[PDB]
């Protein structure tokens, strides 16, 4: 497996 | 393999 | 593979 | 492979 | 592959 | 492949 | 493929 | 392919 | 393909 | 293709 | 294609 | 194509 | 094509 | 194309 | 085409 | 085309 | 085209 | 076209 | 066309 | 066309 | 066209 | 056209 | 055109 | 046209 | 045209 | 046209 | 035209 | 036209 | 026209 | 026309 | 016309 | 015309 | 015309 | 015209 | 005319 | 006319 | 005319 | 005329 | 005229 | 006229 | 006239 | 006239 | 006339 | 006339 | 006249 | 006249 | 006249 | 006259 | 006258 | 006358 | 006358 | 006358 | 006358 | 006358 | 006368 | 006368 | 005368 | 496997 | 696998 | 697999 | 696989 | 596999 | 595979 | 596969 | 496939 | 394939 | 395929 | 294919 | 194909 | 194909 | 194809 | 094709 | 094709 | 073609 | 073709 | 073609 | 063509 | 073509 | 062509 | 052509 | 052509 | 042509 | 042409 | 032409 | 042409 | 032409 | 032409 | 032409 | 022309 | 022309 | 022309 | 012319 | 012319 | 013319 | 012319 | 012319 | 013329 | 003329 | 013329 | 003329 | 004339 | 004339 | 003339 | 004449 | 004349 | 004248 | 004349 | 004348 | 004348 | 004348 | 004358 | 004358 | 291998 | 291998 | 396995 | 192997 | 496994 | 092996 | 395994 | 294992 | 005348 | 005448 | 005449 | 005348 | 005349 | 005439 | 005439 | 005439 | 005429 | 005429 | 005429 | 005529 | 005529 | 015519 | 015519 | 015619 | 015619 | 016619 | 015619 | 016609 | 026609 | 016709 | 037709 | 037709 | 037709 | 038809 | 027709 | 038709 | 038709 | 038709 | 038809 | 139809 | 139809 | 249809 | 149609 | 249709 | 449709 | 349609 | 359609 | 459509 | 569509 | 469509 | 679509 | 679409 | 689509 | 699409 | 798509 | 997609 | 996609 | 994608 | 993807 | 992905 | 991916 | 990835 | 990845 | 990764 | 990674 | 990694 | 890593 | 590592 | 004458 | 004468 | 005468 | 005458 | 005459 | 004549 | 005559 | 005559 | 005649 | 005549 | 005549 | 005649 | 004739 | 005639 | 005739 | 005739 | 006729 | 006729 | 016729 | 006729 | 006729 | 016829 | 016829 | 017929 | 017829 | 027929 | 027919 | 028919 | 028809 | 028919 | 029909 | 038909 | 039909 | 049909 | 149909 | 249909 | 249909 | 339809 | 439909 | 349809 | 549909 | 549809 | 559809 | 659809 | 669809 | 869809 | 879709 | 989809 | 999609 | 998807 | 996805 | 994805 | 993904 | 992912 | 990922 | 990941 | 990861 | 990781 | 990591 | 790490 791209 | 998920 | 929800 | 949801 | 709902 | 919703 | 609703 | 419903 | 319901 | 019902 | 009912 | 019915 | 009813 | 019945 | 009934 | 009843 | 009836 | 009965 | 009976 | 009986 | 009945 | 009978 | 008869 | 019988 | 009779 | 009689 | 039996 | 008898 | 006859 | 008779 | 008889 | 006979 | 015979 | 014999 | 025969 | 006989 | 006889 | 026989 | 025989 | 012989 | 002999 | 023989 | 002789 | 002879 | 002979 | 000869 | 002679 | 020869 | 003769 | 003769 | 000569 | 001679 | 000669 | 004679 | 002479 | 010479 | 001589 | 792009 | 734009 | 264009 | 345009 | 363009 | 365009 | 534009 | 323009 | 104008 | 324009 | 023009 | 008006 | 103007 | 005016 | 104007 | 007014 | 006007 | 006023 | 006016 | 006034 | 005035 | 008034 | 008023 | 005025 | 007025 | 006017 | 009064 | 008169 | 009075 | 009245 | 009353 | 006056 | 009175 | 009353 | 009183 | 009564 | 009354 | 009685 | 008794 | 009374 | 008893 | 009784 | 009893 | 009654 | 009285 | 009685 | 009583 | 009896 | 008896 | 009886 | 008796 | 007696 | 009987 | 018979 | 018979 | 969350 | 999370 | 971009 | 959080 | 790039 | 977290 | 890349 | 690049 | 001197 | 002085 | 001188 | 002188 | 004096 | 000198 | 002179 | 002088 | 000389 | 000189 | 001098 | 010279 | 010399 | 001289 | 000359 | 001279 | 010579 | 000279 | 010769 | 020679 | 020669 | 010779 | 010869 | 001969 | 001649 | 024979 | 010959 | 024989 | 012959 | 012979 | 010659 | 030979 | 022989 | 025969 | 025979 | 026969 | 023969 | 039979 | 027969 | 038959 | 032939 | 029969 | 049978 | 045959 | 049979 | 029948 | 039948 | 039948 | 049947 | 089906 | 059945 | 079947 | 049934 | 079936 | 069947 | 399924 | 199934 | 299944 | 199952 | 599963 | 009585 | 009474 | 009384 | 009275 | 008185 | 009364 | 008074 | 009264 | 009255 | 008065 | 009155 | 007064 | 009256 | 007044 | 008054 | 007056 | 006035 | 006025 | 004045 | 005037 | 004036 | 005025 | 005048 | 004016 | 003027 | 003016 | 002129 | 001018 | 004429 | 002028 | 100018 | 000019 | 001018 | 020019 | 020019 | 030229 | 020029 | 050329 | 040109 | 040029 | 050039 | 040339 | 040249 | 060339 | 060239 | 060509 | 060359 | 050549 | 060269 | 040849 | 060659 | 030959 | 050659 | 020949 | 041979 | 020989 | 062959 | 021969 | 054969 | 033959 992911990208967690938060914020 | 696998993206497993167990929710 | 698979991606697997077992929701 | 597969996208599996077992919903 | 196959796209799979078992919903 | 196919897309499968089995409802 | 196929599109499969299995309603 | 094909586009099935199964109703 | 084909558009098939199988109604 | 066809466009298949099966009424 | 054809236009197929079955009716 | 044709437009069959077979009613 | 052709126009076909079958009746 | 004709327009055929077969009636 | 041509217009055909078979009566 | 023709205008044909078989009648 | 003729207008046919086989009467 | 002509006019045909055949009768 | 002709205008044909053929009585 | 001509104008036919043939009676 | 002439009249023609043949009769 | 004449004005024919065939009697 | 002519009256004709063939009587 | 003429007036024929032809009798 | 001419009043014919062949009698 | 003239009055023909052929008797 | 004239009056004519050819008797 | 004349009046004729041709007897 | 005149009266003949041919007797 | 004359009123003639050839006998 | 004359009154003839040629007899 | 005259009154003819000629006999 | 005159009134006449040739006999 | 006159009244003719000629005998 | 005169009253004429030629005899 | 006269009364004439040529006899 | 006269009486005439030419005899 | 006169009474004439020419004789 | 006159009596005239011419004799 | 006179009585008229001429003999 | 008068009553007339030529002899 | 008179009453004459010329004789 | 008279009576006339002339003879 | 008178009675004349002329003899 | 009177009565006349010359002779 | 009178009675006359003229002899 | 008179009785008359001329002799 | 009288009774006249004249002789 | 009278008796004449002139003689 | 009277008898006359003239001689 | 009287009864005359003239001689 | 009278007896009349005239010699 | 009476008697009468003239001589 | 009388016997008359004149001589 | 009487009875004459004249002589 | 009487008796008449006159001579 | 008388007898008369007239001598 | 996924993106997750939350926010 | 995915993409999940959230917001 | 998707895209989840979720808002 | 899909796109979900949700909202 | 679709698009879903919910709302 | 689709559009759904819901909403 | 369609378009499904419901509502 | 089709279009379903539903309302 | 069709379109189905519904309502 | 057609058109159904319902309502 | 057709039209049907359904209400 | 055809047209259907109908209602 | 045809025009059916049912009702 | 025809027409078919129904009602 | 024909017009059939029924009713 | 004809017409048929029927009705 | 013809015209029928049945009724 | 003809016209039938039938009826 | 004719008219036939039947009734 | 004629002319048919049936009834 | 004639005339048939039937009836 | 002729009338032909049958009846 | 002639007319025939039969009957 | 004539007229036939049979009956 | 003649009229014929039989009976 | 003539008239005939049998019976 | 002539008429025939036959009968 | 003459009359005829038979009968 | 004559007129002929037969009978 | 003449009358001919036979019998 | 004459009349001839042949009887 | 004459009369003949014939029986 | 004459009459001929013939019998 | 002349009566010849023969006979 | 004359008349002839034959026999 | 003259009477002539022969016999 | 005279009269001849032969016989 | 004259009368002559022959006979 | 004159009377000839002849015999 | 005279009178002959011959024979 | 004169009388002319000959014989 | 005179009177001549020849014989 | 005179008499003239010759013979 | 005179009476000349020779012989 | 005179009477003469010849032998 | 006189009587003149010769011979 | 006279009286002439010649022989 | 006179009397003259010559003879 | 006088007379003359000559001879 | 006188009597003269001349011999 | 006188008497002459002359011889 | 007188008597004269001559001779 | 006187008498005179000359001789 | 007187008598005188000369001689 | 007187008598004179003279010698 | 795979990637697990069991949540 | 695994990547895991017991959550 | 994942990136995690946290802020 | 493997990353384990036991959470 | 993961890269933590907090912050 | 492995990474363990007992978290 | 990590990378922890805090700050 | 990790690595931690703490600040 | 005489003399008569009655008284 | 005579005298006849009657008285 | 004669005298009658009556009275 | 006579002389008759009456009175 | 006579000579009758009457008064 | 006579004499009569009546008065 | 005679004389009558009356009166 | 006569003579008769009345008056 | 006569003498009547009447007055 | 006669002389009759009446007045 | 006569003679009647008439005044 | 006569003589009648009246007046 | 006759003479009548009237005035 | 006569003689009648009127005036 | 006569002769009357009247004037 | 006759002479009437009238005038 | 006569003569009338009127003026 | 006659002769009428009228002037 | 007649002779009328006017003026 | 006659002759009128008016003028 | 006659003659009529007016002028 | 006549003759009219006007002018 | 006549002769009218006018002028 | 007559003969009009104008001018 | 006649004759008309005119000029 | 006539003749006009106009000029 | 006639005859018409203008000029 | 008549003939015109213009010109 | 007529004949025309115009020139 | 007639004949128009122009020119 | 006629004919029309013209020229 | 007529005929027109023009030219 | 008509000819129309143009030249 | 006619007939032009032009040229 | 027609004929039309240019040249 | 029509014939054009040109040239 | 015609018939156009150009050339 | 037509022919055109060009050349 | 026509035909076009070029060349 | 047409027939075209270049050449 | 047409047939075109070309060559 | 057309046949083009080219060549 | 057409035919196009090049060559 | 067409057929083309070419060569 | 067509058919290109080349060759 | 097409067929291509090359060779 | 085509179907190329090449060779 | 084609069919390419090389060869 | 495509079939090549190559070979 | 292709089916190749080389040789 | 494609099938190559290569031989 | 292919399917290669070499050989 | 491929299968490569080589052999 | 392939599947490789070599031999 | 892949399958090696070899042999 | 492979399988190798050597022999 | 691999299996190696060797033998 | 591998396994080694030898033999 | 290995597994190295000989044998 | 390994396992040398040997025999 | 003489003076006779016869008393 | 003498005076003789016979008384 | 004589002077003769028979009383 | 004489002078007789027969009384 | 003589003097005679019958009384 | 002779002076006769018959008284 | 003779002077008879027969009275 | 004579002259005969018969009173 | 004769001076005859009968009175 | 004779001079006869019957009175 | 005579001279005759009845009167 | 004679000279009759029946008065 | 003779003088007659009859008055 | 005669001469005849019937007055 | 004769010369008759009746008056 | 004769000349009569019925007066 | 006869010269007759009935007047 | 006769001369016959009727007057 | 006769000369009729019916007057 | 006769010659009548009824004047 | 006759010579028929009515006037 | 008769030469009749009704004048 | 006859030569009617009605006038 | 006959030669009526009606004038 | 007759020659009729009604003028 | 007849010659009718009605003038 | 007839000649009518109704002029 | 008739010659009809209504002039 | 007839020849008719309205001018 | 009828040869109708209407002028 | 008829010839009709209506001209 | 008829033959109208309305000219 | 009639063959029609309107001109 | 008829043969209208409207010219 | 008719044969219409409208000119 | 017709023949229509609208020239 | 018709045959239209509008020309 | 028609044959209509708008030229 | 119609054949049209427009031109 | 029909059969349009616009030229 | 139609042939429709716009040339 | 129809047969479009634009040309 | 159509057959479209646009050319 | 159509058969579209834009040329 | 259509058959498109764009040439 | 379409055959396009875009040449 | 189309069969589209773009050439 | 489409056919695509870009050729 | 589609089957595109691009070439 | 597409079929892309590069060719 | 597609087919790629870029070949 | 896609089938890439990059050739 | 996709299949690679780089060939 | 991709199927990587680098070839 | 990829399956890459670089060969 | 990647499947790599580097071959 | 890879599996690297470096062959 | 890597699975590495290097070979 | 990595499984190193360096063979 | 590794496992490390070097062989």
């Amino acid at each position: 497996x992911k990208k967690k791209k938060k914020k | 393999x696998e993206y497993e998920y167990e929710y």
